[PDB]
């Protein structure tokens, strides 16, 4: 039983990876 | 350069839609990027290996996330055999209402059902709630935070590693054989003996208790005192119910052998053992090398002093340390090439040794593993040597590399390419000459004038290893040997039950049509081989093109003179060789799928029999399994095998698009071209509009790579969509 | 599913929105005079 | 060509060739199939192809085994 | 080497490397390539004959 | 460095200890380790056997494994007496 | 009659010469002592 | 442009000018060969690359080689 | 009986196929009568599966499960006639056909135009040539010694390395 909270934080952590894989991927890119 | 791609200004000036095509496909080839040095290739590559590492644990999080979500891991583990695991679920709008309840048939929204084997892998290792799955998928997603982070940090100015970091090779592989091998598998002998077996002792063992609960009662005074026997003493019954306490044991390292008796699988016991002498091994060898500590070999000194003085060998390995540890190339196809022998041995040892709790019930999953690893590795050896042929046109110094055992390989390359010719020739000459043969006499009735070669070379290997059926009597399967009485008091009761059970994967009983499906293999092995040692040994010069390294790896002839010199480059014979790969991979597939099909089914005869000539694969093993996969639908309805036999078709359709940039080349294509940019200049309204870029047919080499990628993208989703659902169809 | 209602959101994002965003970014970006 | 012989065989055994009964009832030999299952590919790949080549391959053994022999040769 | 004699090819880029032909003619006037070598079995173009310096020979 | 010729490496090939050793000392310690290794070998056959000397892993003694990396050493140490033999020590 | 027996010496005539006659006498040994699966008799 | 290289082992025999169907060859004054004169290529810049001046080039591997490089509207052989 | 088989003379689906394979016979010849040219070939058939099927009885074959015969390849000389006796006869006459192919090639080699006698054949030199075969392990081996065998790498042409 996963609660809805549990899908949020997960959705929260994932878009702060996104902004780390931007990060690096400009930061490869230069 | 301006006017992408970035990082090479000869495309960034080309007019045409080149440029974008020629842009993408040489984004990662960094070492022939204009402005790059040495020291920032190996810094990108290190960031970039933090990039692809967060991915890995990006795509294990979802799968953790997914399963915990969405599928039915709590079921599962209250009902091994009776719960189908869920892949995750379906939302798709052009479904209609019929596709939406086949699709939920157990459950109450549309699932797929999951053939990975992760359920059965994370039960065994002890899973058992959503919760930890959950806790899993959260701390990998942190984890991948961390790595992106990793990535980003060692490309910041104050932290960019220097050059001598890099090749640092003594260093590295003391740690890598300590710290990532030894001390990993240290740790996963830590999991397994804190969680994984209390949790099939029905103990459950979480954060939330495992440090006041020793995972053994003597608890780890007999390791510090020597009395290391106390770890061996009640193992779990042969009626102990696996996920509870009732007839388990509490020794938490043995050397059982063979498999629990319920699940049909290795005992974890075991595993812990094998883990933990595996970790010390490690340990123990990452102590080779001379670090800072004075201490440890020079590898420059090994391969320096290691040529025979009988000079068979010429200089020996002198000069091999500098031409490695300057290769990326070389380092990269060592590394795959040992990759694609790990791949095959994981697919051949985990099908015949199940480590996984109810895998080997789960058939649908046990031929979607083989199929995947098996075809993984074909693709990791294609590519160790074809980054071996990269190696000798851009990093093969013929000065550096004087006569030692390198140099000496181009020295005798004819010798080595005719000679694999030979072989190759020689087992399709009689390989091929059997099957037509016992065509031939099945087909005019008389099915007693084949031949039939036994195996008996493999028969004995499974008699010396204890199989009974062949009455061979050698080593253990003969009783007086002293390998049989020096190892009946260790794992041998174990072994000796299981490999003698003809109920399980363990040396399969094997005959005639195994024979010649193995000398079928090792034709398609010698071939595979042969054009990529022919890539690699010819990537310099021939006597077609004797300047061909001037030319690099990749290009697409060197005219029509000199007769004519379609496909002569190395990259050519990488292209030549996927075919021969998906041929041999397909061919190894082919026959392990049968040979369980028939075994499962519960027909092993019919393998017998049939396998020994052509017909017998095309009726009794194509033809008669494709009837679930193609009633997936028809025009009385359709069911959950509807989405396999699309792709089975789907993967036909690409399979055969291939095949037109592999036939029709470039000139045929700009010719055409040529009409339609006619054809738009003089339409009015659409003269209104234009490109900016010259639309150019692809180039010779593009469409040869575009047509090999079509045409392995339909082999693997044919025979994707056929193994899954001609198991899932008939069980 | 506990947040059934996310697959119909997220999926219409990944499959229409974002391919077309991604593919309309790199449109633009590979035909730029200047880096 | 490929497709025009193949239209030409399906379309022949399933609306055309077959019995007649005394009483008048038409019987096709594949059944009056070709309306519903040959406007997919999947029809095409499961009711012509997988389902009439059963003559090709269950021949070994009879006099018809030489085709298919020459199926194999030739694929 | 002398025209009329047999000379084996060292260049190691040629088609007849490691092969014998016969010495044609050698040019005196101290051009980079004098002496004409002519073989009886054609290369990949088809020619049969091909120019070489005199250290590019060895004497059969 | 570590390059040779002929038909016999030269001493520094064993290590800054192995190469100042005499080869008549390195050729008795490959025997001693030899033999070392071929009693750890056989006194753990017999106590497999050994009906209440095998339950448990309790054949496995400290003494017979470490005796039995003899083995190997037992190889390396007579392939160092050769090469200080040839080098005349 | 000497440029007919050199038209007759020529390859794809002698290959047919030849693989007919050994083709003749793997055919005429199967009638004789057909279904050897090795040398039994 | 495409990379046109002359090697000295060219015997000055034009055949590889009177092949180039885009003028990027012509004839000079030399004194390394018999012939007195060697190829030369100043309008790499017209090269298309078909390779039909290593086709009539007859040293033993070519005096004329071309090195298919960076693709232009020219080299590209466009007439749009 | 060596990889867990049996002899065919002592296997019961071997004596199966043999009574089935002769039972389709028979049935076929069941629907003609007695004298006509398809009856007197269904016998002639019955005869010659009869034939085979007690040949490979009486001759040390061994048989599956499946009562088909089995080859036993391991060097063993209990089934020499299996392999390896026919294994000796095929490398004497593909020897004798490689050596005199290459006997027929180096004495052509030395003509004036060594390839029109190669598509236009010297038939009384390939004749003469070809009966030399019969000794061909004898003069292999005296070619091997004397050096006219092997080539020497100098004379053998080779690409860059
Ligand atoms: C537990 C037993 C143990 C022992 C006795 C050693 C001993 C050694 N290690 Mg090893 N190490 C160990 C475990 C151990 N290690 C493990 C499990 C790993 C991961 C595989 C490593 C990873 C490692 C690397 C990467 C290197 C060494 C090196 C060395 C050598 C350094 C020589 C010296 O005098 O350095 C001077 C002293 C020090 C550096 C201080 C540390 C020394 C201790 C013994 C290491 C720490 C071990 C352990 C983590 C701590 C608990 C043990 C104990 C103190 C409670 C020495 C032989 C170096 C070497 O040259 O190998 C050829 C080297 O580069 N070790
Ligand atoms: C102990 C300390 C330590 C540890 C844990 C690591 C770990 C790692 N480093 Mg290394 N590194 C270290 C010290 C260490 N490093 C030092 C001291 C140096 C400088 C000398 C480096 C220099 C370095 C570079 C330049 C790079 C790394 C990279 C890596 C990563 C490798 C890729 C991977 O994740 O697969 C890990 C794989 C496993 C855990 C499983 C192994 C699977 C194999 C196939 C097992 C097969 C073997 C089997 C046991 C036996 C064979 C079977 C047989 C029967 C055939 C890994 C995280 C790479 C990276 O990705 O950076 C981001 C990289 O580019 N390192
Ligand atoms: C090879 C080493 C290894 C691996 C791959 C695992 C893997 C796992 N452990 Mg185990 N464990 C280990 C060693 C290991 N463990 C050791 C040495 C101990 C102490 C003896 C434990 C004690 C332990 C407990 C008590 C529990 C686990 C659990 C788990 C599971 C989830 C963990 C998690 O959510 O963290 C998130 C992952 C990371 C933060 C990545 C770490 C990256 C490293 C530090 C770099 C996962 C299967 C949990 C479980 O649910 O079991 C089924 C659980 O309750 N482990
Ligand atoms: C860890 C392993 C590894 C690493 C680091 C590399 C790295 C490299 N390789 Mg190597 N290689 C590998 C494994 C690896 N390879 C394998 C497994 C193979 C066999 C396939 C090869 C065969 C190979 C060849 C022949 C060549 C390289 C080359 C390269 C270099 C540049 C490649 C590039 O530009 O990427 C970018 C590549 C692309 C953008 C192409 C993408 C095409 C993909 C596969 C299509 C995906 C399928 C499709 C989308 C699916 C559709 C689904 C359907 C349902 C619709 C780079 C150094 C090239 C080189 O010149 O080296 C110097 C080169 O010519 N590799
Ligand atoms: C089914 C299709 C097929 C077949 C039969 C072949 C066959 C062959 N390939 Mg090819 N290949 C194929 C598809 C195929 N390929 C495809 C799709 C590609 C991608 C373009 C390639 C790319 C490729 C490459 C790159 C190479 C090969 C090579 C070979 C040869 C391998 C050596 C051998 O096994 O000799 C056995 C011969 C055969 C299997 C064909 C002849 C069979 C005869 C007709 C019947 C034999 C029966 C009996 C013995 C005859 C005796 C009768 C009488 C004369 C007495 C063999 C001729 C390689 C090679 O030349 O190695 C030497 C090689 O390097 N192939
Ligand atoms: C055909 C067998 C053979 C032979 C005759 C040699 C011969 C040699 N080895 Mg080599 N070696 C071999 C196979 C062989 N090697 C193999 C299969 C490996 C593992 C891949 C090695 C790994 C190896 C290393 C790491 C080193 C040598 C070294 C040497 C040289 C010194 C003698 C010696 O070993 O010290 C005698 C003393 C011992 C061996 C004591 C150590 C005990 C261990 C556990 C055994 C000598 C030329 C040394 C060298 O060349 O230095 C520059 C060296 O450092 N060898
Ligand atoms: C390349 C693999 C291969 C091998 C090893 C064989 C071998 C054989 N085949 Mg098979 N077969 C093959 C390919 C092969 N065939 C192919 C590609 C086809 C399709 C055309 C067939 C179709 C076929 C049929 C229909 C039959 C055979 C038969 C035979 C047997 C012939 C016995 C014989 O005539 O000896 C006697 C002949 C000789 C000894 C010739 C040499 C004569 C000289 C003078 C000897 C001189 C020595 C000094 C022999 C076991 C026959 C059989 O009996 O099956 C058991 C049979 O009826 N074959
Ligand atoms: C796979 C490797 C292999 C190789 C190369 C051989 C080679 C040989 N074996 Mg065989 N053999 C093998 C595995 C192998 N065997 C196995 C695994 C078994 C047990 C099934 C046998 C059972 C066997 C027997 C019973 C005999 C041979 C014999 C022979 C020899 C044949 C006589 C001759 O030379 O002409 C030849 C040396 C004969 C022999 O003379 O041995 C010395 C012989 O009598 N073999
Ligand atoms: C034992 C330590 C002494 C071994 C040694 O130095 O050998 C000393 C002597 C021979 O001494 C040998 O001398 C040679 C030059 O004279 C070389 O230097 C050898 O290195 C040295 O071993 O060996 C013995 O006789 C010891 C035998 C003891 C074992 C008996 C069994
Ligand atoms: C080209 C090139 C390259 C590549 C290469 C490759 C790719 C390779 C591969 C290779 C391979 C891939 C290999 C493999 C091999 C393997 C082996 C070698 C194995 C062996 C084994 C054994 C020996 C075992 C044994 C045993 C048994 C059987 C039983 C049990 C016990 C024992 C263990 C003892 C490089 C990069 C270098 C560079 C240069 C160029
Ligand atoms: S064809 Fe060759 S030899 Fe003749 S002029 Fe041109 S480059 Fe020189
Ligand atoms: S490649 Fe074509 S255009 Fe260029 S020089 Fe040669 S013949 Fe002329």
């Amino acid at each position: 039983m996963i609660y809805d909270s549990q899908v949020y934080i997960a959705l929260v952590i994932a878009v702060v990876a996104s902004v780390l894989a931007i990060r690096l991927g400009a930061t490869l890119y230069n | 350069a301006t006017k992408f791609p970035k990082f090479s200004q000869a495309l960034a000036q080309d007019p045409a839609t080149r440029r974008i095509w020629y842009g993408i496909a040489t984004a990662h080839d960094l070492e022939a990027h204009d402005g790059m040095t040495e020291e920032n290739l190996y810094q990108k590559i290190f960031a970039s290996h933090f990039g692809h590492l967060a991915i890995i644990f990006l795509w294990t999080a979802g799968n953790l996330f997914h399963v915990a979500w969405q599928g039915n891991f709590e079921q599962w583990v209250a009902k091994p055999l009776k719960t189908k695991p869920i892949a995750h679920s379906i939302w798709d709008p052009h479904f209609g209402e019929s596709a939406l309840k086949a699709f939920s048939k157990g459950n109450t929204y549309p699932v797929n059902i999951a053939f990975s084997g992760v359920y059965q892998w994370w039960y065994t290792i002890g899973f058992r709630t959503n919760q930890e799955l959950y806790a899993g998928s959260i701390g990998l997603l942190a984890l991948s935070c961390v790595l992106l982070f990793a990535g980003w940090l060692h490309l910041q100015p104050k932290f960019r590693p220097s050059l001598s970091w890099f090749k640092n090779n003594e260093s590295r592989l003391n740690h890598h054989l300590s710290g990532l091998l030894g001390v990993s598998s240290l740790a996963w002998t830590g999991h397994i003996v804190h969680v994984a077996i209390p949790a099939s002792r029905g103990v459950h063992v979480g954060w939330d208790n495992f440090l006041t609960t020793p995972p053994h009662p003597a608890g780890l005074t007999p390791f510090f005192t020597g009395n290391w026997t106390v770890y061996a003493e009640n193992p779990d019954s042969a009626s102990h119910v696996y996920g509870t306490s009732e007839g388990a044991g509490t020794a938490i390292l043995t050397f059982l052998g063979g498999f629990h008796p319920q699940t049909q699988s290795l005992w974890l016991s075991d595993i812990a053992h094998h883990q933990l002498a595996i970790a010390v091994v490690f340990i123990i060898a990452g102590h080779m090398y001379r670090t800072n500590f004075g201490i440890g070999h020079n590898m420059k000194e090994i391969l320096d002093a290691h040529r025979p003085p009988g000079g068979r060998l010429g200089a020996g390995h002198v000069g091999l340390f500098e031409t490695i540890t300057n290769s990326l190339h070389m380092q990269l196809g060592l590394a795959l090439a040992s990759l694609g022998v790990a791949t095959s041995l994981t697919a051949q040892h985990m099908y015949a040794l199940t480590p996984y709790a109810y895998l080997s019930k789960d058939f649908t999953t046990e031929a979607a593993l083989y199929t995947h690893h098996q075809y993984i590795a074909g693709f990791l050896m294609v590519g160790a040597f074809a980054h071996g042929a990269i190696f000798f046109v851009r990093d093969y110094d013929p000065e550096l590399n004087k006569n030692n055992v390198l140099a000496r390989m181009l020295e005798h390359k004819e010798a080595i390419i005719s000679h694999l010719s030979w072989a190759s020739l020689f087992l399709g000459f009689h390989t091929l000459g059997l099957y037509i043969h016992n065509d031939t006499v099945v087909a005019f009735g008389q099915p007693e004038k084949q031949i039939l070669f036994e195996p008996v070379f493999a028969e004995y290997i499974q008699a010396a290893s204890g199989k009974a059926v062949y009455q061979f009597n050698v080593l253990l399967s003969s009783p007086t040997s002293p390998a049989t009485v020096a190892g009946n008091q260790v794992w041998l009761p174990g072994w000796l039950d299981a490999i003698n059970n003809p109920k399980n994967d363990l040396f399969l009983k094997i005959g005639p049509g195994d024979f010649l499906v193995h000398h079928a293999i090792a034709l398609g092995l010698h071939v595979t081989a042969l054009i990529l040692v022919k890539g690699a040994l010819d990537a310099r010069g021939s006597k077609l093109m004797p300047d061909k390294k001037d030319f690099g790896y990749s290009f697409p002839c060197d005219g029509p003179g000199r007769g004519g010199t379609c496909d002569i480059s190395a990259w050519d014979a990488f292209y030549l060789a996927m075919f021969w790969m998906l041929n041999t991979i397909g061919w190894v597939t082919f026959y392990w799928h049968w040979k369980h099909m028939t075994i499962w089914g519960g027909n092993p005869g019919q393998f017998d029999e049939s396998s020994n000539y052509i017909m017998g694969w095309l009726r009794d093993y194509l033809w008669l399994n494709s009837s679930p996969l193609i009633n997936g639908y028809n025009p009385f309805g359709m069911n959950n095998l509807s989405v396999w036999s699309w792709m089975f078709l789907f993967g036909h359709l690409i399979w055969a698009t291939g095949f037109m940039f592999l036939i029709s080349w470039r000139g045929y294509w700009q010719e055409l071209i040529e009409t339609l940019v006619w054809a738009h200049e003089r339409t009015p309204l659409a003269n209104l509009i234009r490109w900016r870029d010259k639309p150019v047919a692809l180039s010779i080499v593009q469409a040869r790579l575009v047509g090999l990628a079509h045409f392995s993208v339909g082999y693997i989703l044919t025979y994707a969509a056929f193994v899954i659902a001609s198991t899932s169809g008939k069980f | 599913m506990a947040a059934a209602f996310l697959p119909s959101i997220l999926v219409p994002i990944v499959g229409l929105i974002f391919p077309a965003f991604s593919m309309a970014l790199f449109f633009l970006y590979i035909q730029q005079d200047d880096i | 060509i490929s497709v025009v012989i193949f239209h030409f065989s399906w379309k022949m055994q399933s609306d055309v060739w077959g019995t007649v009964t005394p009483d008048g009832s038409i019987s096709h030999i594949t059944g009056g199939n070709f309306a519903q299952s040959s406007i997919t590919i999947n029809g095409w790949l499961r009711d012509f192809l997988w389902s009439q080549a059963s003559q090709v391959i269950q021949s070994y053994g009879s006099a018809s085994s030489a085709y298919g022999l020459i199926f194999l040769g030739a694929h | 080497v002398g025209r009329g004699s047999k000379v084996r090819i060292l260049r190691k880029e040629s088609y007849w490397f490691n092969q014998v032909g016969t010495v044609a003619t050698i040019d005196q006037s101290g051009i980079r390539y004098p002496a004409l070598v002519r073989f009886e079995s054609v290369n990949y173009a088809g020619t049969n004959s091909n120019n070489f310096a005199l250290d590019e020979l060895k004497e059969v | 460095d570590m390059t040779w010729e002929g038909e016999y490496p030269p001493s520094k090939v064993l290590g800054p200890i192995m190469s100042k050793m005499p080869s008549g000392l390195l050729g008795l310690i490959s025997i001693a380790c030899a033999a070392v290794c071929a009693y750890s070998i056989a006194q753990s056959g017999v106590l497999q056997q050994q009906p209440g000397a095998y339950e448990n892993g309790s054949w496995v003694k400290w003494y017979y494994v470490l005796g039995s990396f003899g083995g190997p050493l037992a190889w390396g140490t007579h392939v160092a007496s050769w090469i200080q033999r040839k080098n005349g020590m | 009659m000497k440029n007919f027996q050199k038209y007759l010496s020529t390859a794809p005539v002698l290959l047919t010469i030849w693989m007919t006659f050994t083709a003749g006498f793997i055919i005429e040994i199967n009638r004789f002592f057909p279904d050897m699966l090795g040398l039994y008799f | 442009s495409h990379t046109v290289k002359i090697y000295d082992t060219c015997i000055g025999c034009t055949q590889c000018v009177r092949a180039c169907p885009t003028d990027v060859l012509e004839m000079v004054p030399w004194d390394g060969c018999k012939s007195g004169q060697i190829a030369s290529s100043p309008r790499v810049e017209d090269c298309v690359g078909c390779k039909r001046c290593e086709t009539a080039c007859p040293t033993d591997f070519l005096s004329v080689r071309v090195y298919l490089g960076a693709e232009t509207t020219r080299s590209l052989g466009l007439a749009y | 009986e060596i990889g867990g088989l049996t002899k065919c003379s002592d296997s019961p689906a071997f004596a199966k196929r043999e009574k089935a394979s002769i039972k389709k016979l028979e049935q076929r010849k069941s629907t003609y009568e007695a004298g006509t040219p398809p009856a007197l070939a269904l016998q002639q058939q019955i005869e010659r599966t009869e034939a085979r099927f007690d040949k490979y009885s009486r001759s040390e074959l061994l048989c599956g499960a499946d009562g088909l015969p089995h080859l036993i390849a391991d060097g063993r000389w209990s089934h020499a006639a299996e392999f390896m006796l026919p294994g000796f006869g095929f490398i004497y006459i593909s020897g004798w056909i490689g050596w005199v192919g290459r006997k027929y090639l180096r004495a052509v080699s030395t003509t004036k135009n060594p390839a029109e006698s190669e598509i236009i054949i010297n038939v009384p030199l390939a004749l003469k040539i070809m009966t030399t075969g019969y000794i061909w392990p004898i003069s292999a081996w005296e070619e091997l010694v004397s050096g006219d065998l092997v080539a020497l790498d100098e004379e053998v042409t080779v690409s860059p390395r």
